[PDB]
């Protein structure tokens, strides 16, 4: 229990399934541009009103 | 930094660079970029399948003659960029007195130590 | 239906002995393998390691350790000869000091 | 908006509670309603009312760990009445992470979510009270 | 011996290994007078 | 030769459209090796029109 | 030490451009000549180091390293024949030269003057290993296990390169000298303890401390012989090394701070030396035996006495030679039987009747017998602990009696009473396994003689 | 050797090289009949160049010397042993007829590009799309599992489906019969060895899709059995042939100069032989491949870039 | 302030979000590509006949000569891919698949 | 596609480079990166594939709509202070558009989105030459115009954009993925460092540009879009293993190698400022965008998957590809550990 498998579970499964469901989720895309459009219009627009940035 | 010989745009090295003394016979930089030059060498003979350290000799010496030129005009305007720094800062240490004062050097004896005696 | 590779049934046991029972450990060239021998057996035994032995057996006072011993000789004979007492504390000079008072 | 973290930031600490509180489920709704921006713009949830169910989810999960946290954090304030340790934070941050994991209904994620969120929110606490700079000198 | 159909090269041509050895001993030749320069001209102002 | 070598499983998982398999991924194929896709038949503007009697 | 480091740089050409069959004496004959090169160096007298211009220095923390370095060499290379002949020519040539460069990069990384300098040489140990290990592993996880190996030593060492690029622009140039001379305490505030723990935690995970020391046991299952002895007794003694350079500077906050590594540390010890009992994979249960004698590295070095600290070292000195041995008896056994199975390989004393005497010297060295080097440590870090708290001692002979206990059955399970009647294939044992034997113990005797010179710079 | 597209633009063309000489004539057929007779009579009443049986060691023939290389090399397709017994479970169909695929790509590959450069024209026997129907014959015999087909059919539409076909295919007719009796005339075992169904398909297939399918793009010229070894009659047929169908008569130039500086650096058309997909049959693993690798660079023939092998040559390695 | 920079910037705002929000023709992007260049076209003219800044009238004259052969540019590839395929819809380009 | 013709093209992207990098006047950078976007279209579609086709027009788009926001900055800069010199701005919200616009163009984290997708479906000359100049370009302008910038826009582009390149990165088993993904990563870093000192930034700049060249060099000398066909190429060509053996290692950013040296100057000039928890955080997730590199080292060298024959026949036909300049760039980025003082060789 406590050295092999709780240690394989404590460091090094928490991260790599982490960073698997990251990419998973991450480039997990399709190819409508429509989409990616939505994301610059919303990325314009939580630049402008939510953080300040002219001010 | 920023020139600071922001007026010729390109020059490579000024007159400037005409009082230091430039990179001597054998240093050491120059010979480990002509032992990189015959590794390039090497390396190139080894690509197409031609043998390695056979048969394209006068290739061997034009890199190696290639990469000691550049690495030593390299050499010489990395000695001036540096020559300059030094002086500009030495410049700007001459040039204002009251920025940077002696600190008063107290001796060991009255200087105080917090000690923590480790066991 | 299937077999998924190729590959011939491989290595086997060849056996550095049943050839020359003679040799040394390493492989099948019986000249080399007596180079070998002399030169592990020379310059691992004969040269390196009993010159190793004698020059660790004797250096020179490594940590000092010779001149440590006669100097503290010589000076517990000092402390002996004036009569004030040997291995005074505060070895830095207790009037040389400037504590910060409140 | 970094008038509204400073409106956080704000409250001494110390309590002057409901208002730590509600400036906590101010951030995380507003982190939420960000979230719930990109995962609406990124999917074509198909359809509208679908969309407004799964920006329901999102803001109103990360407005209920802005509200735990804002309400451990104030009563481990009151308790123990220590602005020095981040330790308060550390209980915090626990607690948000297992009730992320209530409201994902797992319990693995939960106790990972535990451990990273405390450690993460008493290192945000650790370097505030020392003072760590947000993102610049810009000087030199 | 033992090709057949050509030996596409291996029998070099005489004009390329004539300029790489011209121009690299050009080069060594333009650096050790380069050289020479600087030291001239370092001692010339120090 | 007695030492192991990957293998027809692991060049398997080193291979398809993506690494790691998800509930969406069976959508993704593996690229064309010719990058082309070529075959769709593009006659529905066969238009018509009726050169008429008067 | 430049003439120690440009005979490496021509040594490596000579292997590229040897003949057929002669790859072997010439790179074992002139380390041989290196070793007795390495041997002038010892002159460290009194109360400096030995200084050379700026990069090189030497003390006696680095000095019985280097030696055991530079004498691990030929070593190290003459156990590597035999499991790689049939391969290629050139890829005999490639493995011999990279280990070449790896004992260039460790002598580069034992005669440091900078911590950056041991930062850039201590990633610079990291890079081949990885390629011999994953490579020659000859097994289905070496993959895994030179992965293991990478990420765990850079994901650890990183950071500690920030707070010595914060040290480098806090207090002027890195130099041991100076930080000796300008060094000044650093009280308990937050960023101190954030900036001991990423220098102190990088080395934990290159010790290993016991929170991460899965990092271990699949890199050295998972190797070839070589690269084996070399991650093990170089690259944890070097590890030892840096924290010992290192832990001059930020004196008063490690009382407070040291507290959970010292815990860790003894808890790990008793529950590794436990679980290098019970396992199979006889490789391995070295493996583990090395965890637990680096904790007690570990121990011995954070608890901050001079006896502590020679008995450190010369805990590192032996346990290296004796580790480095008993993986060389494991990789004759492994060649015999094919197996790496514990209790599959049995019998061996009808059959082999001296090279048994080599399993009990060694054996009996791990078992602390007293004119071992690993007692002296052991002993010297016992005291120092009992002066630490005075009630630790239990947790370091309950070590002493599991050590001695998984040390003994180790040697009687495979090596005592009866050969299993169906291996039939072993030979008498070769001259070379046994030069081996008799390079790796016949230093360590006659280092027991007179061992005034590896006792550390607190002598 | 010097060619490029800096020689092409500082040269004149690539076109000049037209037309009524420099000609792809491929006179295929079946098997036993359509080979090296017709073919080099008409390579000798038309003044024209021709290439011999594509083989297993065409590979071999190609470069260095022509020399067979034995079959842990040049193999391993052991076409004796497809003759005997083509039934083996450790696999011996497939593995010959991607090597038979990649030799005649190969020689395709050659004659292409000599007819590129400057003519004169080649006459071909057994190209790649006969190739293509001999394996799907022999699978109509049941002799390769489907998904090894489907393998081979992704091949073929990766790689012939941007190269041009030939200008005239000559289809020789011979019945099952009269080629058995030339089978046994000519008096190997192994050649009587095979079945008469298997050329039943190869009959069937071979007539029924590859006639069809050519669809008035390599204009063709069906001989039967009877009317046949001629090479007046057939030339001067070749002579009638109006040149004007099929891709060969609009390039323009720019499709000619793509070809010409494709098909040289022949290792750019092998990039697409083997694709891989894992293929249960095909791919030999490691430790093979390590040792014949090995033994066949310690050949002194093909021992790294045979015009700078030392003891063949070329005495000029500059000291 | 002159209160017609207000509508100007107006125009261009919408026009991007017109650009940036789009149904399934492609055409409409390069139409309100095409839009933008009219909007920064009007506002830079009125920001130098404001100023009086007479030389450089390059401004209008270079930057629309320059965005109308990126549209011309944009029809080019608008009539190759409704070349290779039936339409020059959103939908059926979601191959090459991310 | 006649070859002058091609050399005419090549020569306007040169163009197009060099009127950004040579003008105070705003309008002639806006004229170079739109003469960069006509002739970096055909370079693409040198085959004839459609999905070229369709990777030219997703580029074409934003690549357009990048440059017309670029425009509007520079319209509301001279509806401000109104001079054209390529200086300190006088508006913070021309700023921000603009570096919005130079973000969407060189690649950040929430624009990125075009990037495997145009650089999947392309020949390797076509991608290669995008990403060089693609991602030389506008930081000679971001260095033009790097003291009016919030701090926030371009540091919060650069960890989204270093932690997003990393975290793509690792599923994808094709080639170009991998490169542009880690494009983005090194876009990232190239960007962190702008305002505290651009040497760094731009000395990054040339080892990346050195780095990517011996990269796509070494999958120019063999047709190669799958890990399968490097293993192929593992079996058919040894000294290729061992280069991306060691380049990849030098992608990875390893000491005793020179992939080092751009991310350790960094962190130095990076720290001398207050800013620790930053480059702590930004070099583990360059630790993070290492693992890929590590499985694609062990599909190669490391590992010997097995290889289907008809390299048997292949074996007689050595290497007989073109190489732009591989033994000198390898070399030059592989063995420059000791030379970190040719830092300021750059200004
Ligand atoms: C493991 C994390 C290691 C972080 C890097 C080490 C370090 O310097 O941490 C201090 C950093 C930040 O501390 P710091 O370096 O900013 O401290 C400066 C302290 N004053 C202002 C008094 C001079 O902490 C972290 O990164 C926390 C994680
Ligand atoms: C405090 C100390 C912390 C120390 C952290 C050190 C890094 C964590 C452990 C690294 C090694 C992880 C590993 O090797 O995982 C194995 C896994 C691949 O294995 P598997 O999923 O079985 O795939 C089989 C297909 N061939 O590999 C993976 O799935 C890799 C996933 C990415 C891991 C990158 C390393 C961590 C970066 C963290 C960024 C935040």
């Amino acid at each position: 229990l406590l050295d092999l498998i709780w240690l394989e579970t404590i460091l090094p499964k928490t991260i790599s399934l982490a960073q698997m469901k990251m990419s998973t989720t991450i480039t997990s895309q399709k190819g409508l541009i429509k989409l990616y459009f939505l994301s610059f219009l919303i990325t314009i627009l939580i630049s402008t009103t939510l953080l300040n940035f002219h001010e | 930094m920023t020139g600071r010989q922001a007026r010729a745009p390109l020059q490579f090295l000024p007159d400037e660079a005409r009082s230091l003394p430039p990179p001597k016979l054998t240093d050491p930089r120059l010979a480990y970029i002509g032992f990189l030059g015959y590794c390039s060498g090497l390396i190139d003979n080894a690509i197409r399948r031609r043998p390695v350290l056979s048969a394209g000799l006068h290739r061997q010496f034009l890199y190696i003659t290639s990469f000691v030129f550049v690495g030593y005009y390299l050499l010489k305007r990395q000695d001036y960029m540096y020559a300059v720094r030094d002086h500009d800062m030495f410049s700007y240490i001459k040039s204002h007195p009251e920025d940077f004062p002696e600190k008063d050097k107290k001796t060991y004896r009255e200087v105080f130590e917090e000690f923590h005696p480790v066991r | 239906p299937t077999l998924r590779w190729q590959e011939d049934p491989e290595p086997e046991d060849e056996n550095l002995y049943e050839k020359n029972p003679d040799s040394h450990g390493y492989d099948k060239d019986p000249a080399v393998d007596v180079w070998n021998m002399r030169v592990v057996f020379f310059f691992g035994f004969s040269i390196v390691l009993v010159l190793g032995s004698t020059f660790v057996a004797y250096l020179p006072d490594y940590r000092m350790q010779e001149w440590a011993r006669r100097e503290a000789e010589r000076l517990v004979k000092y402390r002996e000869a004036h009569g004030l007492p040997l291995m005074e504390s505060n070895c830095f000079d207790p009037s040389k000091i400037q504590l910060p008072e409140d | 908006a970094k008038t509204l973290l400073h409106q956080y930031w704000d409250i001494p600490e110390g309590t002057e509670c409901h208002r730590k509180t509600y400036a906590a489920t101010s951030i995380g709704g507003a982190s939420g309603l960000v979230v719930s921006a990109y995962s609406v713009a990124l999917k074509t949830p198909t359809s509208f009312l679908e969309g407004v169910a799964r920006t329901g989810r999102y803001t109103f999960t990360a407005a209920a760990i802005g509200a735990i946290f804002g309400l451990t954090s104030c009563i481990s304030a009151q308790v123990r009445e220590k602005p020095d340790d981040p330790l308060n934070y550390l209980i915090g941050g626990c607690a948000g992470g297992l009730t992320l994991g209530a409201r994902t209904r797992s319990y693995g994620i939960g106790a990972a979510a535990c451990a990273y969120m405390g450690l993460t929110a008493a290192l945000v606490k650790m370097g505030q009270l020392e003072g760590w700079k947000v993102f610049a000198e810009p000087k030199v | 011996k033992f090709y057949i159909q050509e030996p596409p090269h291996g029998s070099p041509n005489w004009l390329k290994v004539g300029l790489t050895l011209g121009t690299s001993a050009f080069l060594w030749i333009y650096l050790i007078k380069q050289h020479n320069e600087d030291v001239l001209e370092y001692k010339r102002r120090n | 030769a007695r030492q192991w070598q990957p293998d027809v499983e692991w060049a398997e998982q080193y291979g398809g459209a993506v690494m790691y398999p998800t509930k969406e991924t069976a959508h993704w194929k593996p690229p064309p090796w010719n990058d082309v896709d070529p075959p769709k038949d593009t006659l529905v503007s066969n238009l018509t029109l009726n050169f008429g009697p008067q | 030490m430049l003439k120690y480091i440009i005979p490496t740089m021509m040594l490596m050409p000579l292997t590229w451009l040897s003949k057929n069959s002669m790859i072997w004496i010439n790179t074992t004959l002139h380390s041989l000549l290196i070793s007795l090169t390495s041997l002038l160096l010892l002159n460290q007298f009194g109360d400096n180091s030995l200084n050379f211009s700026l990069t090189f220095f030497s003390d006696s923390l680095s000095t019985p390293l280097l030696i055991l370095t530079m004498w691990l060499l030929p070593l190290m290379l003459m156990a590597s024949q035999h499991h790689l002949s049939k391969e290629n020519l050139a890829r005999k040539k490639l493995f011999i030269s990279m280990l070449i460069l790896l004992q260039l990069f460790l002598i580069m990384t034992f005669t440091a003057t900078e911590l950056i300098f041991f930062y850039i040489m201590f990633e610079a140990t990291l890079v081949p290993t990885l390629i011999i290990i994953t490579r020659w592993g000859n097994q289905t996880e070496r993959l895994n296990a030179g992965l293991y190996f990478l990420f765990y030593t850079l994901a650890g060492s990183l950071p500690l390169l920030v707070a010595l690029i914060y040290i480098q622009n806090t207090m002027g140039s890195l130099n041991f000298l100076i930080l000796q001379y300008w060094v000044q305490p650093m009280p308990n505030s937050w960023s101190n303890t954030f900036m001991w723990l990423a220098c102190m935690m990088a080395f934990m995970v290159k010790m290993p401390l016991y929170g991460l020391h899965l990092w271990l046991p699949k890199a050295h299952v998972e190797a070839p012989i070589a690269g084996s002895m070399v991650l093990a007794a170089i690259l944890l003694k070097l590890g030892g090394y840096g924290m010992m350079r290192i832990t001059l500077l930020l004196n008063p906050i490690t009382d407070f701070m040291a507290y959970p590594f010292i815990m860790l540390s003894l808890w790990g010890m008793i529950m590794t030396s436990s679980i290098c009992l019970r396992q199979t994979d006889l490789k391995s249960l070295i493996a583990y035996s090395s965890v637990s004698h680096m904790a007690l590295v570990i121990v011995a070095i954070l608890i901050q006495t001079p006896w502590s600290y020679m008995g450190a070292t010369a805990l590192m000195i032996a346990h290296g030679l004796t580790s480095s041995m008993l993986f060389c008896l494991a990789n004759s056994n492994y060649e015999r039987v094919h197996s790496r199975t514990m209790i599959l390989a049995r019998g061996l004393q009808t059959l082999l009747p001296l090279m048994a005497a080599w399993w009990l010297l060694a054996s009996l060295t791990n078992l602390a017998l007293p004119p071992s080097i690993n007692l002296i440590g052991e002993l010297f870090v016992v005291m120092s602990t009992f002066s630490w708290s005075n009630i630790t001692i239990i947790l370091m002979g309950l070590n002493m009696v599991i050590t001695a206990l998984y040390s003994l059955y180790m040697l009687i399970t495979t090596q005592r009473g009866k050969h299993t009647h169906h291996i039939n294939n072993i030979l008498p044992s070769f001259t070379r396994e046994n030069a081996l034997m008799s390079l790796h113990m016949l230093p360590l005797l006659l280092l027991s003689l007179n061992p005034k010179i590896i006792l550390g710079p607190l002598y | 050797l010097q060619y490029g597209p800096l020689a092409y633009i500082l040269g004149e063309k690539t076109t000049k090289k037209m037309t009524e000489n420099s000609k792809l004539i491929t006179v295929d057929g079946n098997i036993c009949s359509g080979k090296s007779k017709l073919a080099k009579e008409v390579a000798e009443k038309l003044g024209l160049k021709h290439f011999p049986e594509a083989g297993i060691h065409y590979a071999d023939s190609t470069t260095g010397d022509g020399k067979p290389l034995p079959v842990r090399f040049s193999g391993n397709c052991s076409l004796e042993k497809f003759y005997d017994d083509p039934k083996s479970n450790d696999g011996n169909s497939y593995r010959l007829q991607a090597w038979l695929y990649a030799s005649r790509l190969l020689q395709y590959a050659d004659a292409l590009e000599h007819l590129l450069s400057t003519g004169q024209g080649v006459v071909l026997e057994r190209s790649i799309y006969s190739d293509f129907v001999f394996l799907e014959a022999m699978y109509r015999q049941g002799f390769i599992r489907k998904q090894c087909v489907d393998h081979y059919n992704q091949v073929k539409k990766v790689t012939v489906c941007e190269y041009l076909p030939p200008h005239v295919v000559i289809y020789v007719d011979v019945p099952v019969s009269e080629v058995q009796s030339r089978i046994q005339k000519k008096g190997n075992p192994h050649e009587m060895k095979i079945t008469s169904a298997y050329l039943q398909d190869i009959e069937n297939v071979y007539k029924g899709t590859f006639l069809p399918e050519m669809s008035e793009k390599c204009e063709v010229l069906q001989y039967s059995a009877w009317e046949a070894e001629d090479a007046e009659k057939v030339v001067e047929d070749i002579q009638y042939l109006k040149y004007d169908k099929g891709p060969w008569l609009d390039q323009d130039d720019r499709k000619l100069h793509n070809l010409r500086m494709l098909v040289q650096d022949k290792l750019e058309v092998l990039n697409y032989t083997s694709i891989p997909v894992f293929l249960p049959e095909v791919t030999i693993g490691a430790h093979q491949s390590d040792r014949v690798f090995q033994e066949f660079t310690e050949l002194p023939g093909r021992k790294y870039r045979a015009g700078y092998n030392e003891d063949v040559g070329d005495k000029w390695i500059w000291l | 302030m002159s209160l017609v920079y207000m509508n100007i910037m107006m125009a261009f705002t919408v026009s991007l979000t017109g650009l940036l929000m789009y149904r399934s023709h492609l055409m409409s992007s390069l139409l309100c590509l095409e839009g933008m260049m009219l909007s920064l076209f009007i506002l830079a003219t009125l920001m130098i006949l404001n100023s009086h800044f007479t030389l450089a009238s390059m401004m209008p004259i270079i930057l629309l000569v320059f965005a109308a052969c990126e549209a011309a540019l944009g029809l080019s590839l608008l009539v190759m891919v409704s070349n290779t395929y039936g339409t020059d819809y959103v939908q059926n380009l979601n191959l090459l698949q991310c | 596609m006649n070859p002058i013709i091609l050399i005419i093209i090549l020569m306007t992207v040169m163009l197009g480079t060099i009127i950004v990098m040579i003008s105070t006047h705003w309008l002639l950078i806006w004229i170079g990166f739109e003469m960069n976007m006509l002739a970096i279209i055909p370079i693409m579609m040198k085959k004839h594939n459609p999905r070229a086709t369709e990777a030219s027009t997703k580029y074409f788009l934003t690549q357009s709509t990048a440059s017309m926001l670029l425009m509007m900055a520079i319209i509301i800069n001279l509806m401000f202070s109104g001079q054209w010199t390529v200086m300190k701005l006088f508006n913070p919200m021309a700023s921000m558009l603009m570096t919005m616009a130079l973000a969407m163009k060189l690649g950040m984290a929430p624009f990125h989105f075009w990037v495997p997708e145009v650089t999947q479906g392309i020949p390797l000359s076509s991608g290669l030459i995008l990403l060089t100049w693609q991602k030389l370009a506008p930081m000679s302008v971001l260095y033009q115009i790097l003291p009016s910038i919030n701090l926030d826009l371009i540091l919060t582009l650069s960890i989204l954009s270093i932690t997003i390149g990393g975290w793509g990165g690792l599923n994808q088993t094709q080639l170009r993925k991998i490169m542009a993904y880690s494009s983005i990563a090194h876009m990232g870093w190239m960007t962190a460092v702008l305002l505290y000192n651009p040497t760094m930034t731009l000395l990054n700049l040339i080892i990346y540009i050195i780095m990517t060249s011996t990269m796509f060099t070494l999958f120019m000398a063999n047709s190669t879009t799958t890990t399968l066909s490097l293993s192929h190429t593992w079996n058919k060509a040894p000294i290729m293993t061992i280069l991306v053996l060691i380049t990849l290692l030098s992608m990875g950013g390893l000491p005793p190698l020179s992939g080092f040296m751009p991310k350790w100057m960094i962190i130095q000039e990076m720290t001398k400022n207050d800013s620790i928890i930053l480059p702590t955080l930004m070099a583990i997730t360059a630790l993070l965008n290492l693992y890929f590199y590590m499985r694609l080292t062990y599909s190669t060298a490391l590992t010997m998957f097995p290889s289907t024959n008809n390299m048997k026949m292949k074996w007689q036909f050595p290497t007989t590809k073109r190489m732009t300049l591989l033994p000198t760039m390898t070399v030059l980025s592989t063995m420059l550990l000791p030379l970190t003082p040719i830092l300021s060789i750059l200004e």
